[PDB]
C-alpha cells in the first residue's frame, strides 16, 4: 500500500509488515535457508584470527579486488588530449564497461569507440575492424586524433597494431597525416595505472621518437609535467595554481580536467581543452620533464631520460608538508624561479590548521588502500600528523614500492606498528580490521561494505569509512576535491579531523548515559 | 503525423556515415506503422554492431553473469579471467537480495581468478580448482559455484567443463560452467541464451527423480523478473494477495533450491520474454508447464495481467482477483489524480534494450504521456513486432543506435523527457533535457505494480517539473 | 583504574562500572532526584502540540537565543581596517567574552581592549577611564587607529564619547590627528549585526562627514562593497575574486580575511591587512556603493546615500543562483565591464552539479536559523533546489524582512508549506522539529542539543543538524568555507546532497534488516 | 635562575609603559623566593586593571553564574538582563553533570529575561516576575530558580530581592537573588564572594530544623570542585575507595539537596580555596564543621592528600587508605615510566586565574617538569603566600598579566610548553611554543586523581612531542 501525501520507495516500503510477511513466507517455504544461529556462527567465525591465518593462505582466489585492467587507465590518458577520440581495439563489452564506471565517478560524458571485434576475428585477426573503426569514427565523430589502446582479446590472439594502422593508411580508409598513436594495453599485466603510462608513452613516442634532431633541451624555457592516472580535478587545478603562482612556465600533458568538467548551458560538448599535439611536439624543447606519481610511470620515465635526454628528477608525488616543500623547492631550482611569498603564507596556513587539530588527529589508527603513489602521500602525511597508520594495503604495489614505504615508516615513531600489504584484496582488509581493530578506514566506495560488516559484528566494533580515492560512486560531487599541494593537504586535514569529531557526536549523542562528553566547544 | 519529416531526418542523419556504415545503420531505422505486424519488413536486428559508432550495448559476460546468474544470492559466481571484468559490474545492477552478505548471499561481492600473463600463456585449470578449494574453504555456507568466462578462457584452451565436473563429484557440489566469452554474440542475448542452456544443463534437473516437496494447484513461478528495487517483491504480494503460491522467482533474490523446484509449478509468469524465454520453452516441453507473459508497468497493465493470470485458474482465484483490484482501486486512482495534469500532454523518447521500451509505454499512457521514440539495443524481431502494436504511429523506431544517431534524432523531435542508461544521462542533461535512468531507475526502487506506480509517477514528477531546467541559459546571454 | 598502554578519557572511563556503582549510589543517596517514570512522562509531554502552545504563549522567558549583543558585532567591523585596535568603553567582562567567542569559531588570535570601568565609574562616569586607556593602548599596542564601541554599563550611564574623546585630545592623552572613530552599540537594543552597523556607519562618517566638499561621484573609476556581519573567510574571498575576474575596480570596506587567517611561522602578528584610512577617505568618490548584506546595513544605507550621494543599488545577498546573476549583472551595468566567460563557465558547472543531484535533493523539508540576509539567501537557494523549508526563524528578524521572505516563498510551489518566525528562539524550534518533523536542520553548533533531543525520542524522530552559519564551535575549520557566489551555492550544494546520503547509507546499513537498499551507487 | 637577569627583563618590559601604569605594572610583578612567606612585601594583587591593557580577567558575573551557580544541574538560573551575557557563557565550561537535560537538568541551557530598551527605561520586575511563572509552566521538574543580575540590574534601580521573596512564597519555590552585576568588584573572584552570600543567606539553612537524614561518623562534602572533564568524578570514586561517604559535591554535578544535605557532614574537603572558603568558613563559625584543603593533581600530592584526609578519622580508615594507596602504586608508576622520559628537563610557563598556577606544579614535577613561571588573574595576597613556597628559587611570578607583558617574557624565557585560557593560545601556536589550555583541559577527560594523572601525561607528552612543532619554519626560508 501507498499514502499518495506521503509515498515509500524500496525503503522502507518493504520495511511495511504485509512485506515483511510475505518475504518470511518465502524464505521458509523456498529458500532451504540455513538456521539463523548457523549463520551467526559462521560470521563470528569469520572474524576471528584463524579464519584470517586460512583468508592470508589464499593462493587462487581473489575476493573483492581493488584495480581495474589496462585499457581503462589507457581510456583516460587519452582523454587528455585535444579532441582525441579514445579508441579500445577489441571487444566491446569492455568500453561499455570503461564508459560506465568513469560516468558514475565523475558524473559526465565519456567518449569512447570499440571496432566491436567477434568470434569470426578471433581466428582472422582484427584487421578488417580496425580499418572500419578508424574510418567510421573519423567520419562520424570529427576527432584530430585517435588513440588506440587493446583489450585482452586482441592481445591474446596478438593483433599487431602497428601494421593494422599502417594498412589502414596505405589502403586510404584514413589519412597518412592523421594522428593514430597506440599503446599494447593487456589487462592481465599490471593494472589501470600501467594502462595509462603505456598509453602516454605510446602517445609520447609517436609524437617525438622520429623528430629528435631539431630538439635543444631548455629551449622554451618550460617545465614538462606529467600527472600519471588522476581522478580528482582538483590536483589538477593546483598544479596548474602553484606553478603560475611561481611564475614558472609548464606544459602540462593528458590534462582532461576541462572535458570532466563541461558546463550544463543546453549544448553537449564532447570535446573541450586537452594538451594539444603542438606541446607534445614541442615537449622534448622543455628545460626538464616532472613526474607526479613516479611509481606507475617507470616506462614514461624511461622514454623520457633515453630519447628526450631529461634528467627527471627524484620526486616524491606532492602530497602533505614536506613532499609538497620538495616539489617547489625542486621547481624553483629548475626553473630559476623563487618560490613567492603567496605559497609562503600558503604553507604557514596549513601549519597553523595542523596546530590547531593535532590535539584530536593525535594516536588516531588508519587502515587505508588505493594506489601506489597515493597511498604513500597519504602515509606520509598521516605521520606527519601524529597518526598512526597501522594496515597498509596496495593491491597493485611491487616489492620496490613496499620497501620505499618500510623506510618511510621507519623514518617516523607513528611508524611503529604499521604493516604494508601488497597483493591484497579486501577481503583481507574485512580480516585485518576485525582481528586489529583501527579507528578509521580511508579508502573507496567499496569499503563501505566492510564498515557493514563490523557495525554487524557490533557498534563497540564498527569501523568508519573515510571515502578519498577512486572510485566514489555512492557520494556526490568528491571528484571536485584536492588531494596535492598545501590546498590538498589542508582539505584532507579538514576531512579527517571532522569524521574524527563527528564520529565522536555520535558517541556522545545518549541522554543521561553518555551525554556527559556532549560539549558544544571542541 | 509528419511521417514524411521523420523519414528525411533518419536521411540527414545517415549523410554523414560512410558509405558501408550507411548501408548498414538504414535498416535499423523506421518510422512505425501499428497494422504491420511482421517487423522484419522494415527493422533489422540482432545483427553485428558497427565498428567505430559508440554502440551502447555490452558483450555475453554481461549477459550472462551480470543478468541471470549474478542475483542468485546463495551462489558463488566466479569472474573466470583477468580483473576487469567482474570488477567493473560489481554491484553495478540493483537486484535486491535479502541475505548475510559473506556467509550465506554474495551478490555484492566479486570472487574472480585475477589472470596473470602466467596463466595466460600455461592456462589456468589447475588455478580454477585450487581456486574452488579455496572458496570451499572460506565460504562453507555457500550452495554452489559458477564460473563464468571471460574473453581470455575461450580464446586461450582452457576446458573448464571438466574441472567443474571433477571438482563437482569430489566436494558434492554443484558447480556449473558458463562458456559467456565476451566476443561471443554480438550483445548481451546471447549471454542470456547461455546462461539459461547452462541452467538447464546443470542446477534444473536435479530433483526430477525428488517428490517429497508438496504441490497445489495454485503452484506458479515468476521468471524474468530481476527484482530492480525490489521490482519482484512488489509483483509477488499481489500474486500472494490473489491466493497464489509463488515457489520461485528468477532470478531476482533467487536461490538455487527455487530454480530447482521450479519444474513442479502449475504456471510459469514470464516478466522478461528476452531473457528467459528459452528456459520457458525447455519447461513446456520437458514438464508440460505452460507460459505465459505479462506486464506490471501501471494500473492499466497490472489488472489486465491479474484478470489474465487469473483466468489461467479456477473461480475462487478470480473473485480473490476482482477483491486485489477492487482494494488497490482508490489508490492508484489517487495517484493518477494527483500526477496526471502536471505530465498531461508529455513527450517521451525511450532507449532501455531487450524488454522495457515496449513494457513501461502503458504506464507512462497512464500518465498521459505520448512516447514519440521507442528504440533497443539488443532487441530480436519478435520484440519488435509486439513493439509495433504498443508503440503509436508515425513514430520513431531504433535498433542500436549510435551515439551521433540518438544525439541527432533528439535534436530534431525535442522531447520533453529521455528514458535510458547511465551512459547517456550526463549528455541529455547538458542538453538542457530531462532524463530518467530506465535501468537502475535512478536509485528508486520499484517501478512495478500498485506500489511501483506511485514511486513511477512521482520521480517523472520530480525531474521533469524540476526548477534547475529553467536556468541552462545564463541572463546576460 | 587505566591501562597504560590504553588510556581513556572521560569518555568512556565514566562507562566503566566501578564509576557506575559510584553514580548510582551517589544519585540514590543524596540527590532526591524524581523517578525516572516521571522523568520520562515529562519528557514525552515536551515533545507534545499542547507543550507547543504553551511554549508559544511565552512573552517575558527567552529560551537558547539565537542572537548576540551589538558590541561582539562593532568589534568584528573594527577588526576590518588596518592596523585597529577595537576598543569598548565599559566593564571588562564583556571584552573577555567576545574574544573567547570569536577565538573558539575562528581558532585564531582576537586582539580588542577595554578601559575596565568599575563602579566608582558607575556613579561618576567613565571618562578618567577613557583617557587612561587610550594612552595605554597607543602606547602598548602601536595600533594607527582605535575604533571605540560601548558595552550597556557605559550606554544605561549615558557616557557621551564625544564629549570623552575630545577632551582626552584637549589633554594631551593622545595626539590630535590620531583617528579615533566612534559608535553607541547597546547591548538591548538589536544584535551584533546592529553594532557592526553602527560601527562600521561612525567610521565612515568619521572619516567622511567633513571633508565632502572635493568629493566627486565616481572619479576614481571603483565600486565600493560593505560586506557586513561576515564569519566566512571564503566570502570576502570569493567576492574580491570574482570582482578581479571581471576587470572591476573595487575598494572592500571593513575587511578582516587577513587578520583572521595569519600564517603560523615562528611570529605573532597583532596586525595583517584591513582597509586602509586612505580607502575609506577616497570612498566619497567611487561610481557606487554595494552593501551584500542590506537587511543589517540600513544606517549605512542612509548615510551613503544622504552624504556621498551614491545611489545604492536594491540587491540581495549574492546567494544561490539567481541572486548572484543579478549581482553580477548589476556590477556590469554600474562599472562597464563584460561579465567574462570564465563566470560563465562557472555558473554552468553549477547548473551541472544541481542537474547531478536533482533527484536526491527534491522535496526534503528543512528547519534553518540564522542572520536574516544568510536566511532568506538560503531559502531562496532551497527553493531553487526543489527543496522545502518548513520552519524559517530568525531571533533577530523584522517584520519587513519577514514580508520579504514570505513573497519570496509565495513565489515558488515549494514555499507553500513554510512558516516564518521572528523573535521566536531555538526552544521554540525545538517544539517545532518534535511536531512537524523535518528531515533536516540547518543552523549553528547550537542546534546539536535540539538533535540530541530528537533522538532521545526515537531513532525514527532524529532530526540531524547541518552546521551552516555563526557561530561553529564543535567543527574545526569550516570558517573557511564559502557560501557567497557560484562557489557557496556550489560548496552548499555538496553539503547538503551529502548529508542526505550519509543518512541514507546510515539507516541502510543493517545486515539481512535494512541493507538490501545499502546501494554502492548513488 | 639568573634573579639580576629576570629583573633586568621586568624592568625592560615595564620601559614601554606610560608612568602611572608602569608604576602601577611593577608591583605586580616578581621574583620568587621560596624563603619569604608574606607576599605582601613581594607583590601586590586583588587591584583593578589597569585601563586598555588588554587584561585576561573576567567579570564578577562570570564569577557568580558562570563559575558557582551554572554547574548545579537542578536549579534554572536566570541571566537577568540583556542577551550577550548569557549566550557567550553559555556551555562555555566543562561542569559535567548526569541528567536529562531540558527535563530535570539545565546546565547547559540558557534562560534569559532578553531586555530591550522598554526594560531599560520602565524596569525588569513585572517581567521578571511573569518570567518566573513562564518557568514554572514550562518546566515542572525545576527544584529551584536562580536570578543572576547583569551590569543594567544594578545600573536601574531594579528590586529583584523583593520580587524573589514574593514569588518565592506565593510558588512554595526556592528563588535564590544574585547581585552578581559586572561592574562590581575587579575580577570573577568577587563574583565568588557573592554567590558564596547567596548560597549562605537563601538555600543553606533551609534544613536547620530538619534531622531526618541519617549521619556516619565518616559524612564529608568535597567543597571547590567543579567537575571540569568530570574531575569531581575522579576524586570521588577514591574517597569512596577510602570508606568515607560523600554526601554533597560543591558544585559540579551538585544538585540543592546536596547543598542542603552540606550541614549535616562531619568534614569539609575544600579543593578550590580561592571559590569556597567564604562558605567554608562560615559553615565551621555557625555549625562545628572543620574544614581541610587538599590536592588531587598528581601521584605525590593525591597520596599526601589521601593520608592527611584519613588522619582526621579513626584506624579503618587509615588501613583502607594504605589499601587505596597500594592497589593505585604500580598504575601512576607505570605512566611515570612511559612518559617521564620523555618530558624530563622540559620548562612550563603557567597563567591561569586562582588556585590551580599553584596546584598543579606538583604533578607537572612528578614527570619531571620544571615551572619557571607562574602567574594569576585575580588571586589574593594568600594565594602567592601558599604559591611562593611551591615554587622555585628566581622563578617568574606575576599578577594580572597584560598581553604586551606575557608574550614579552615568553619571548625572553622561551619555554618548551605554556598552560593559559583560550585567548593566549592561537598567540603562542603562531609563535611555535605547544600551547596546553589550562582552564578547560583542551576538552580532555579528568585531570584529577591517580585516573587523571594518566590522561595527563599523555595530554603533555602529545602536545610538546606533536611533529608539527618542527615544521614553522620553511625549508627555503
Ligand atoms: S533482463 Fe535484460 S538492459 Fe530483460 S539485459 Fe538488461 S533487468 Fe534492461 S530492458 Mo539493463 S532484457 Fe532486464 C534488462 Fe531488460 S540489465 Fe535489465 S534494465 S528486463
Ligand atoms: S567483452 Fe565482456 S567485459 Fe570485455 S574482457 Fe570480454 S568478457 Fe570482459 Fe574484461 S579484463 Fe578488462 S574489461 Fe575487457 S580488457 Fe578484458
Ligand atoms: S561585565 Fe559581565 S559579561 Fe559584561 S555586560 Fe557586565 S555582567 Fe555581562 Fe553582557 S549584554 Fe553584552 S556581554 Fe556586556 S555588553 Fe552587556
Ligand atoms: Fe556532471
Ligand atoms: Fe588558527
Amino acid at each position: 500500500s501507498q499514502q499518495v501525501d506521503k509515498i515509500k520507495a524500496s525503503y522502507p516500503l518493504f520495511l511495511d509488515q504485509d512485506y515483511k510477511d510475505m518475504l518470511a513466507k518465502k524464505r521458509d517455504g523456498f529458500e532451504e535457508k540455513y538456521p539463523q544461529d548457523k549463520i551467526d556462527e559462521v560470521f563470528q567465525w569469520t572474524t576471528t584470527k584463524e579464519y584470517q591465518e586460512l583468508n592470508f593462505q589464499r593462493e587462487a582466489l581473489t575476493v573483492n579486488p581493488a584495480k581495474a585492467c589496462q585499457p581503462l587507465g589507457a581510456v583516460l590518458c587519452a582523454l587528455g588530449f585535444e579532441k582525441t577520440m579514445p579508441y579500445v581495439h577489441g571487444s566491446q563489452g569492455c568500453v561499455a564497461y570503461f564508459r560506465s564506471y568513469f560516468n558514475r565517478h565523475f558524473r559526465e560524458p565519456v567518449s569512447c569507440v570499440s571496432d566491436s571485434m567477434t568470434e569470426d576475428a578471433a581466428v582472422f585477426g582484427g584487421q578488417q575492424n580496425m580499418k572500419d573503426g578508424l574510418q567510421n569514427c573519423k567520419a562520424t565523430y570529427k576527432p584530430d586524433m585517435i588513440a588506440v589502446s587493446t583489450t585482452c582479446m586482441a592481445e591474446v590472439i596478438g593483433d599487431d597494431l602497428n601494421a593494422f594502422i599502417n594498412n589502414s593508411k596505405k589502403e586510404g580508409f584514413i589519412p597518412d597525416e592523421f594522428p593514430v598513436p597506440f599503446a599494447h594495453t593487456p589487462s592481465f599485466v599490471g593494472s589501470h595505472v600501467t594502462g595509462w603510462d603505456n598509453m602516454f608513452e605510446g602517445i609520447a613516442r609517436y609524437f617525438t621518437l622520429k623528430s629528435m634532431d631539431d630538439k635543444v633541451v631548455g629551449s622554451n624555457k618550460k617545465i614538462n609535467i606529467v600527472p600519471g592516472f588522476e581522478t580528482y580535478l582538483g590536483n589538477f587545478r593546483v598544479i596548474k595554481r602553484m606553478l603560475s603562482e611561481m611564475g614558472v612556465g609548464y606544459s602540462l600533458l593528458s590534462d582532461p580536467e576541462e572535458v570532466l568538467d563541461t558546463p550544463a548551458d543546453g549544448q553537449f560538448r564532447m570535446y573541450a581543452g586537452g594538451t594539444t599535439q603542438e606541446e607534445m611536439k614541442d615537449a622534448p624543447n622543455a628545460l626538464n620533464t616532472v613526474l607526479l606519481q613516479p611509481w606507475h610511470l617507470e616506462k614514461t620515465k624511461k622514454f623520457v631520460e633515453g630519447t628526450w635526454k631529461h634528467e627527471v628528477p627524484k620526486l616524491n608525488i606532492p602530497m602533505g608538508l614536506d613532499w609538497t616543500d620538495e616539489f617547489l623547492m625542486k621547481v624553483s631550482e629548475i626553473s630559476g624561479q623563487p618560490i613567492p611569498a603567496s605559497l609562503t603564507k600558503e604553507r604557514g596556513r596549513l601549519v597553523d590548521m595542523m596546530t590547531d587539530s593535532h590535539t584530536w588527529l593525535h594516536g588516531k589508527r588508519f587502515a587505508l588502500w588505493g594506489d601506489p603513489d597515493f597511498v604513500m602521500g597519504l602515509v606520509k602525511f598521516l605521520l606527519e600528523l601524529g597518526c598512526e597508520p597501522v594496515h597498509i594495503l596496495c593491491h597493485n604495489g611491487n616489492k620496490r614500492w613496499k620497501k620505499a614505504v618500510d623506510a618511510i615508516l621507519a623514518a617516523s615513531p607513528y611508524g611503529k606498528n604499521a604493516t604494508v600489504y601488497i597483493g591484497k584484496d579486501l577481503w583481507h582488509l574485512r580480516s585485518l580490521v576485525f582481528t586489529d581493530k583501527p579507528d578509521f578506514m580511508i579508502g573507496n566506495s567499496y569499503g563501505k561494505f566492510i564498515q557493514r560488516d563490523t557495525l554487524h559484528k557490533g557498534k563497540e566494533f564498527e569501523v568508519p569509512l573515510i571515502r578519498i580515492g577512486f572510485p566514489i560512486f555512492d557520494r556526490h560531487h568528491l571528484h571536485r576535491s584536492t588531494t596535492l599541494g598545501y590546498e590538498g593537504a589542508m582539505q584532507i586535514l579538514t576531512t579527517l579531523v571532522n569524521s574524527i569529531l563527528e564520529r565522536l557526536d555520535e558517541e556522545t549523542r545518549g541522554m543521561q548515559a553518555t551525554d556527559y562528553n556532549h560539549d558544544l566547544v571542541r | 503525423m509528419s511521417r514524411e519529416e521523420v523519414e528525411s531526418l533518419i536521411q540527414e542523419v545517415l549523410e554523414v556515415y560512410p558509405e558501408k556504415a550507411r548501408k548498414d545503420r538504414n535498416k535499423h531505422l523506421a518510422v512505425n506503422d501499428p497494422a504491420v505486424t511482421q517487423s522484419k519488413k522494415c527493422i533489422i536486428s540482432n545483427k553485428k554492431s558497427q565498428p567505430g559508432l559508440m554502440t551502447i550495448r555490452g558483450c555475453a559476460y554481461a549477459g550472462s553473469k551480470g543478468v541471470v546468474w549474478g542475483p542468485i544470492k546463495d551462489m558463488i559466481h566466479i569472474s573466470h579471467g583477468p580483473v576487469g571484468c567482474g570488477q567493473y559490474s560489481r554491484a553495478g545492477r540493483r537486484n535486491y537480495y535479502i541475505g548475510t552478505t559473506g556467509v550465506n548471499a554474495f551478490v555484492t561481492m566479486n570472487f574472480t581468478s585475477d589472470f596473470q600473463e602466467k596463466d595466460i600463456v600455461f592456462g589456468g585449470d589447475k588455478k580454477l580448482a585450487k581456486l574452488i578449494d579455496e572458496v570451499e574453504t572460506l565460504f562453507p555456507l555457500n550452495k554452489g559455484i559458477s564460473v563464468q568466462s571471460e574473453c581470455p578462457i575461450g580464446l586461450i584452451g582452457d576446458d573448464i567443463e571438466s574441472v567443474s565436473k571433477v571438482k563437482g563429484a569430489e566436494l558434492s557440489k554443484t558447480i556449473v560452467p558458463v562458456r559467456c566469452e565476451g566476443f561471443r554474440g554480438v550483445s548481451q542475448s546471447l549471454g542470456h541464451h547461455i546462461a539459461n542452456d547452462a541452467v538447464r544443463d546443470w542446477v534444473l534437473g536435479k530433483r526430477d527423480e525428488d517428490t517429497t516437496f508438496a504441490s497445489t494447484p495454485y503452484d506458479v513461478a515468476i521468471i524474468g523478473d530481476y527484482n530492480i528495487g525490489g521490482d519482484a517483491w512488489s509483483s509477488r504480494i499481489l500474486l500472494e494477495e490473489m491466493g497464489l503460491r509463488c515457489v520461485a522467482q528468477w532470478s531476482g533474490d533467487g536461490s538455487i533450491s527455487e530454480i530447482e523446484l521450479t519444474p513442479k509449478v502449475k504456471l510459469n509468469l514470464v516478466h522478461c520474454y528476452r531473457s528467459m524465454n528459452y528456459i520457458s520453452r525447455h519447461m513446456e516441453e520437458k514438464y508440460g508447464i505452460p507460459w505465459m507473459e505479462y506486464n506490471f508497468f501501471g494500473p492499466t497493465k497490472t489488472i489486465e495481467s491479474l484478470r489474465a493470470i487469473a483466468a489461467k485458474f479456477d473461480e475462487s482465484i478470480q473473485k480473490k482477483c476482482e477483491e486485489v483490484i477492487a482494494k488497490y482501486k482508490p489508490e492508484w486512482e489517487a495517484v493518477v489524480a494527483k500526477y496526471r495534469p502536471r505530465l498531461e500532454g508529455k513527450r517521451v523518447m525511450l532507449y532501455i534494450g531487450g524488454l522495457r521500451p515496449r513494457h513501461v509505454i502503458g504506464a507512462y499512457e497512464d500518465l498521459g504521456m505520448e512516447v514519440v521514440g521507442t528504440g533497443y539495443e539488443f532487441a530480436h524481431n519478435d520484440d519488435y513486432d509486439r513493439t509495433m502494436k504498443e508503440m503509436g504511429d508515425s513514430t520513431l523506431l531504433y535498433d542500436d543506435v549510435t551515439g551521433y544517431e540518438f544525439e541527432e534524432f533528439v535534436k530534431r523531435i525535442k522531447p520533453d523527457l529521455i528514458g535510458s542508461g547511465i551512459k547517456e544521462k550526463f549528455i541529455f542533461q547538458k542538453m538542457g533535457i530531462p532524463f530518467r535512468e530506465m535501468h537502475s531507475w535512478d536509485y528508486s526502487g520499484p517501478y512495478h505494480g500498485f506500489d511501483g506506480f506511485a514511486i513511477f509517477a512521482r520521480d517523472m514528477d520530480m525531474t521533469l517539473n524540476n526548477p534547475c531546467w529553467k536556468k541552462l541559459q545564463a541572463p546576460w546571454e
